[PDB]
């Protein structure tokens, strides 16, 4: 089924005719757009007062990356290198060898966040929820070295927001 | 809200306030407290200037009444 | 104390025309569901004196081949210009009293657009010497339309004196006896000041856009004399006074409402409004106004 | 977006109108290449950026007519509803752009609000506000979060308003009426010739829609 | 003693103003000109931190770039920045901006606007959203606060 | 009517302790409006709600004046809330 | 000689704002590093230069309107305003107010 838009035919009556001309001589439309604007000044704004007030965000917002660890105090990546495999920007950068008492851990891990593009694979792809993207979205930076991380740096991230990353992880888990 | 434009406009107004009234304040300070004489037409030009010179302080504003007749 | 005087009239007028660019920010951000600069300041209030400071030091782009000459006259002449205007204003006493106020504030209009044309020509540009060749033309176009409206006004004013039209309106405006005029007018000073929806084009440039709001805040305030009078009482003009600021003040919003609520128009499209609609109006209407004293008997004093 | 164009003039009348495009040129499609089906879905965000689920769905349903698999139920309405709702914002860019290169610049404002309304629905969805990597080509990536569709309902039952606002700023306004009325006519055989879709297509009266 | 008192508050007063009216013009080449303008939307509402909406090249203070400069591009970025009065800056925005990001890899990109340009922030993202512009504009303006002209030129 | 949105102004005023402490506000907010603490941060931000404003203006928070070594009375950027917070300012939980 | 004085005044604090201005950012240190003739455009100028004449013509109505033969002043009024009109409507009817 279809609708006509632009298919009307405009009256032909002397009342017509002089509504069209008074809309023509008086500016009546022109004086309705002005209501209309008018209207809307008196109406509350829908700014928010930033940085004093936010915007809405929610559990599965994609920000800063980070390197997550167990209760015991254990990192959790494993060197699996899925995240790594699975990345469509390539930014991932992992080199791994056995640890002192034989467990499997990277010694890199270099996120180049000037060549992410936050779409989360990295995060869906861990097997042990070691890598995930965080909450934080405000890190801009003076200089393009410092968007380079490397393996301290993510550790750092996640000891830093480890809480909010963890409650975050703990409302959203279950749609996974 | 919008009543948060009116303190701008109203510095705005302030300033469009001064010009008129410091010109009629002016006028009477100048006119010896009274209205300028407006001269158009060159009649009442002589008016000003016979004026100035009855008043004897080669002044127009300073008037001389009824008391000096005499 | 004239220079007294002079300083009064003049330094405000550069203030007001400093906290209109803050106002008309206000104005349109609220009309957009949003808010205009209140950061800087209390209320925004120290957002003009941040941008005049921002704008006279910041580097000058000189053109670095052009004619220095009229690139420097041109600011000059627009800034001069628009302060001369409102000298034989009365509010409601002028500063200057002269016989042909009206005529004399018509000429100053018409030198107005040298600045146009000089800055156009001093540019070193085809493409800005074609848009400020299309500026000049549309001033010039909606200038003669603003003379003829303006002579068939005062034809029931008697003279060219601007006073007198505090005299004319004691009892009634002149919207109501003539509103036709009235809306021409409006809609040729938008035209003449490049306001939407006719705006098709470091420190000179503050000069010059200071020089285009003070014509602005001028433009207002001639309108707000010639058809909205406002009353006078001699032992009293500061009564006058805030009525006719308030009238301006109001008719000025009505241009910053006007721009927030319109798309603009095409060049051949205002011109031809211009030329086929104004003009035959405005020459009808003039037709009519030099006829109604006469058939009325209701000529005007002064000759 | 950025677009350079070469324009012979005889006075105002455009006698001769050639653009040079190539400056948005990243080679989308050659490094499409070096990626699986998964890696390369988020590409098509990138390709039309105002439309992105749009974008999304037409390669799932490529790569899901190559796979002989058909998404759940479920997921085919998620899929059509979000679809709609990348229409509205999709069709509330185009109009207040067009507005606002013509002058009108008020409406941009008034539905942007609504558009930063449906950004947060992409965002409560997926976690990012416009590329949402959300539709795959198997269905959807997850399921909807237990508040989001009584959202969906109470936006959705105000913006006629808002549609009716934008109409009354510029439907009859006689300024818009002259900027647009009789400008860019085509004929539905120049139409089809030229290979438009879309609107382009109605606009002349051509009955089709995919 | 007071020589560098005045030169203090006066460079005081210059930062102030400088960095209390921001006029930027933004080269949209990409998806991230999307939500440049979102932040200029009324939720977030650039123009009530000074920051006016579009100004053009010549009084311009701040260059954003925010989208994907490919090599037919590099040439009017640089001519624009060229043409910028002195007290000038330039604003990465997005992956595609900063390195690259999604099309690092191309015969056809340039891998960062800073091999064109010296940039002064870097805001990440694909794209970073309007809130993360904002800070990225306010952290501009704290760097604009620290910097000291006046007693430099003192001391030299 | 009008004096009622005068009364809530002064009782806006009121109940900033004071004209100081809404000057204060006033310059360092942009924003004098009043609702209930919430809570107490270890760095000395404040976080305040009010359910009447619409979504996005119904929680703030008000910035120490010293955080770790940098005097913050002008220098407020949205870094400086603690992550737990972050989380409650940034509307992805109802409990603070 | 007031109006002289106001004049002089406008000018020299124009002259020397605009001089203020160009000068101060010259202090400190900085880098430092046609044809087509449009018909309608010289047209449209002297049809503005005719209606102008016309309209210099038309001025003195106020004045003209206390002269005892108000007849004869009317007459003349309206035959000046119907030439402008005629002007007006030639040059339509002719295409000389196209785009
Ligand atoms: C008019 C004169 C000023 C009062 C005024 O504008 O009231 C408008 C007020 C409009 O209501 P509204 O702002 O839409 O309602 C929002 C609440 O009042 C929201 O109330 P609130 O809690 O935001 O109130 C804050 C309060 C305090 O606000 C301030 O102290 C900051 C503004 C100071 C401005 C100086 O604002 C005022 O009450 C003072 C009004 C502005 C006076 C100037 O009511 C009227 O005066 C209507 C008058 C008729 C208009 C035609
Ligand atoms: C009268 C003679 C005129 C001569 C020419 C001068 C032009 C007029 C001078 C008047 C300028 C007004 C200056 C007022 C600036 C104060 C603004 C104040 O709010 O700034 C605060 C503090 O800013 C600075 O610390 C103060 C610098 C102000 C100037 C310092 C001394 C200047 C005096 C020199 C006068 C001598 C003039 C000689 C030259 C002709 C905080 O603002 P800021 O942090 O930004 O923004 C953060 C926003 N938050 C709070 C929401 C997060
Ligand atoms: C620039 C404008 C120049 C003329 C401005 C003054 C015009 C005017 O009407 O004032 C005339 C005034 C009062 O006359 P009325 O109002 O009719 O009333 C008299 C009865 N009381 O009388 C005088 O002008 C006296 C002084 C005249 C000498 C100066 C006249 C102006 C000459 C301008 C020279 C500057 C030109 C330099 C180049 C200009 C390039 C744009
Ligand atoms: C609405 C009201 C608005 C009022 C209109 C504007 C008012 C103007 C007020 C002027 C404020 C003072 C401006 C001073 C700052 C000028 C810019 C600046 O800081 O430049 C620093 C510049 C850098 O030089 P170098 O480091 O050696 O070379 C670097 C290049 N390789 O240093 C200077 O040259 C200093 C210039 C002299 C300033 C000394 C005194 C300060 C100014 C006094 C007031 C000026 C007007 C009187
Ligand atoms: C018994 C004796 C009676 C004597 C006779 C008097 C009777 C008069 C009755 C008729 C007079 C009406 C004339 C009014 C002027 C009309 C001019 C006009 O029609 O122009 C419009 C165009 O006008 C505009 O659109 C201008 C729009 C510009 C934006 C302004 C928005 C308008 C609202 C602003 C408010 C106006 C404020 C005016 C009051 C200000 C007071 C100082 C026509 O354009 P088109 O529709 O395209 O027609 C062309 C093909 N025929
Ligand atoms: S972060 Fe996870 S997916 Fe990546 S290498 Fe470590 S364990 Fe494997
Ligand atoms: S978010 Fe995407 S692009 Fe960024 S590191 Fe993870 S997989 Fe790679
Ligand atoms: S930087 Fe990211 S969001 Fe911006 S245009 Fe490039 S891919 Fe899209």
């Amino acid at each position: 089924t279809y609708k006509f838009v632009n298919m009307r035919e405009p009256s032909m009556d002397m009342k017509s005719v002089t509504d069209r001309a008074a809309q023509t001589l008086l500016w009546t439309e022109l004086v309705r757009g002005l209501g209309m604007t008018l209207s809307y000044l008196f109406r509350e704004p829908a700014t928010i007062n930033y940085p004093f007030e936010k915007g809405p965000l929610s559990p599965r917002f994609r920000g800063e990356h980070a390197l997550r660890r167990y209760p015991s105090g254990e990192e959790r990546c494993i060197a699996c290198k899925l995240c790594e495999a699975v990345c469509p920007a390539q930014a991932i950068t992992i080199e791994a060898e056995p640890r002192a008492d034989g467990s499997r851990r990277t010694t890199r891990y270099d996120i180049d966040m000037t060549k992410c593009i936050y779409c989360g694979f990295c995060q869906e792809a861990c097997p042990v929820d070691a890598i995930v993207e965080g909450p934080n979205f405000e890190f801009s930076t003076e200089t393009h070295e410092e968007l380079l991380y490397n393996k301290e740096k993510l550790l750092n991230n996640g000891d830093k927001w480890e809480a909010e990353i963890a409650a975050n992880i703990q409302a959203d888990y279950l749609y996974r | 809200m919008w009543f948060e434009i009116l303190p701008g406009i109203a510095v705005m107004a302030a300033c469009l306030f001064i010009p008129g009234m410091a010109t009629a304040h002016i006028h009477k300070f100048t006119n010896g407290g009274k209205e300028k004489r407006v001269a158009h037409f060159s009649y009442q030009w002589n008016l000003m200037e016979r004026d100035r010179r009855i008043s004897g302080v080669n002044r127009y504003h300073v008037t001389k009444g009824l008391e000096n007749i005499d | 104390m004239f220079m007294i005087n002079i300083l009064s009239l003049i330094i405000p007028i550069l203030l007001a025309v400093a906290f209109l660019t803050l106002v008309e920010r206000k104005v349109l951000g609220y009309m957009q569901l949003r808010k205009g600069p209140n950061v800087v300041g209390p209320y925004g209030l120290l957002q003009p004196i941040a941008d005049a400071l921002k704008l006279f030091t910041k580097e000058p782009l000189r053109p670095a081949t052009s004619s220095i000459s009229m690139f420097i006259i041109a600011p000059i002449l627009a800034l001069s210009l628009a302060l001369t205007m409102w000298v034989p204003l009365p509010m409601p006493y002028p500063l200057i009293n002269m016989n042909l106020g009206v005529l004399f504030m018509l000429a100053m209009s018409s030198l107005a657009v040298y600045s146009i044309l000089w800055s156009g020509w001093a540019s070193n540009s085809k493409y800005a010497l074609i848009g400020a060749l299309r500026a000049v033309a549309q001033t010039i176009s909606y200038e003669v339309t603003l003379a003829i409206i303006l002579l068939s006004v005062l034809l029931m004013n008697g003279s060219y004196t601007l006073s007198t039209l505090i005299t004319t309106q004691e009892h009634i405006w002149m919207i109501f006896t003539s509103w036709p005029l009235a809306m021409m007018w409006f809609i040729s000073t938008l035209a003449e000041t490049n306001r939407a929806p006719f705006d098709l084009t470091a420190g000179p440039f503050a000069m010059f856009f200071m020089a285009e709001y003070a014509n602005i805040i001028m433009m207002n305030a001639f309108t707000a004399i010639l058809f909205l009078g406002a009353s006078h009482d001699p032992h009293t003009p500061e009564l006058y006074t805030i009525n006719f600021v308030l009238k301006t003040l109001a008719l000025t919003i009505t241009f910053l409402w006007i721009r927030a609520s319109y798309p603009r128009f095409r060049y051949d499209q205002l011109m031809h409004l211009l030329w086929k609609s104004f003009l035959p109006l405005t020459l009808a209407l003039c037709m009519w106004h030099i006829s109604l004293p006469i058939m009325t008997a209701s000529i005007p004093p002064q000759s | 977006g950025v677009l350079r164009l070469v324009m012979e003039l005889s006075g105002e009348m455009v006698r001769k109108c050639d653009p040079h495009i190539g400056l948005l040129h990243r080679g989308t499609e050659k490094l499409i290449e070096y990626k699986t089906y998964l890696q390369a879905l988020p590409y098509f965000d990138r390709l039309d950026y105002v439309s992105m689920m749009c974008n999304e769905q037409a390669y799932s349903l490529a790569v899901e007519k190559l796979l002989n698999i058909q998404p759940p139920p479920r997921a085919q309405w998620i899929r059509v509803l979000f679809g709609e709702i990348t229409r509205l914002l999709n069709h509330i860019m185009a109009v207040t752009t067009h507005a606002l290169d013509i002058g009108a610049m008020t409406p941009f404002f008034w539905m942007f609000e609504e558009r930063e309304k449906m950004f947060e629905f992409y965002e409560r969805v997926s976690g990012a506000r416009m590329h949402a990597a959300y539709i795959r080509p198997g269905g959807v990536h997850q399921d909807l979060p237990l508040g989001l569709l009584d959202d969906i309902y109470e936006f959705s039952k105000n913006f006629s308003f808002r549609i009716d606002e934008l109409e009354e700023m510029l439907t009859n306004n006689r300024i818009w009426r002259n900027r647009t009325v009789d400008i860019g006519v085509v004929t539905a055989e120049d139409a089809l010739n030229y290979g438009f879709s879309g609107v382009m297509l109605r606009g002349s009266g051509i009955q089709w829609d995919l | 003693s007071r020589g560098e008192y005045v030169v203090a508050k006066l460079d005081d007063l210059v930062n102030w103003a400088r960095r209390s009216s921001l006029w930027p013009m933004t080269f949209g080449l990409a998806c991230c000109a999307v939500e440049m303008m979102h932040m200029a939307a009324p939720r977030y509402d650039m123009d009530r931190f000074g920051v006016v909406f579009r100004a053009s090249p010549r009084q311009s203070d701040v260059m954003i770039v925010a989208g994907t400069l490919t090599n037919k591009m590099a040439p009017a970025l640089r001519k624009v920045y060229d043409q910028m009065p002195e007290p000038r800056y330039v604003v990465s925005m997005g992956s595609c901006a900063n390195g690259g990001g999604y099309y690092h890899y191309s015969y056809s990109v340039v891998r960062g606007c800073d091999r064109i340009v010296p940039v002064d922030i870097y805001v990440p993202g694909c794209p970073p959203t309007a809130e993360a512009l904002l800070y990225g504009i306010l952290q501009l303006q704290r760097k604009i606060k620290r910097e000291k002209r006046l007693r430099i030129w003192y001391r030299r | 009517e009008l004096v009622q949105v005068l009364r809530r102004g002064l009782q806006q005023v009121s109940g900033h302790g004071g004209l100081r402490g809404y000057l204060r506000v006033l310059f360092r907010a942009n924003d004098v409006r009043v609702g209930t603490l919430v809570g107490e941060d270890k760095y000395g931000n404040k976080y305040y709600e009010d359910n009447k404003q619409f979504f996005g203006r119904h929680r703030w928070v008000i910035y120490t004046t010293e955080m770790n070594g940098r005097d913050t009375f002008w220098d407020v950027d949205g870094s400086m809330v603690p992550p737990e917070w972050h989380r409650w300012l940034h509307c992805m939980t109802d409990d603070p | 000689m007031n109006i002289m004085l106001t004049l002089l005044t406008n000018v020299t604090l124009a002259s020397l704002l605009v001089l203020i201005a160009f000068w101060l950012p010259q202090l400190n240190a900085y880098s430092e590093k046609r044809l087509p003739f449009s018909m309608k455009f010289f047209l449209v100028a002297i049809t503005f230069l005719l209606f102008d004449l016309e309209i210099a013509l038309l001025l003195p109505l106020p004045w003209a309107s206390q002269t005892n033969n108000l007849k004869t002043m009317l007459t003349m009024a309206l035959f000046l305003l119907i030439l402008l009109a005629a002007s007006l409507a030639y040059e339509w009817t002719q295409k000389g107010l196209e785009w």
